[PDB]
Order: C-alpha cells, then structure tokens, then sequence
C-alpha cells in the first residue's frame, strides 16, 4: 500500500 | 466481503483506485496499519481508504 496517509473523510 | 463506498475518492498513483459514492466493491485485504485496503470494482483494482467504505446489509 501507499506509505502516505489517506485523505480524511470529507 | 461485499462493501459500499461512502464518499468519492480520486486515485493518485501508487496503485490506488478511484471509487464513487454508492459503488459496491469486493475487499481482498488490508495493509499493516488498517488505513488502506485492496478493492476490486467494475472499473478495476487497487488501494482505497478503509475509512471510506462500510459493509453492505449491516
């Protein structure tokens, strides 16, 4: 998976 | 392992998958920390945010 954070729920 | 998208998410590279609110998706697994999960839809396959989906029929 990506190492960065997923975006917060909008 | 059948789920529905709660919000829209647009893919950003790194094997991520775009999903549309209301779309159904099959879940194949999760990453080490649970934040990302591997999905398949009618548009393809890839990583989506775990917080963006919920089980169907619950």
């Amino acid at each position: 998976a990506p190492s960065y954070s997923p975006p917060p729920p909008p | 392992n059948l789920f529905v998208a709660l919000y829209d998410f647009v893919a950003s590279g790194d094997n991520t998958l775009s999903i549309t609110k209301g779309e159904k998706l099959r879940v194949l697994g999760y990453n080490h920390n649970g934040e990302w999960c591997e999905a398949q839809t009618k548009n393809g396959q890839g990583w989506v945010p775990s917080a963006y989906i919920t089980p169907v029929n619950s």
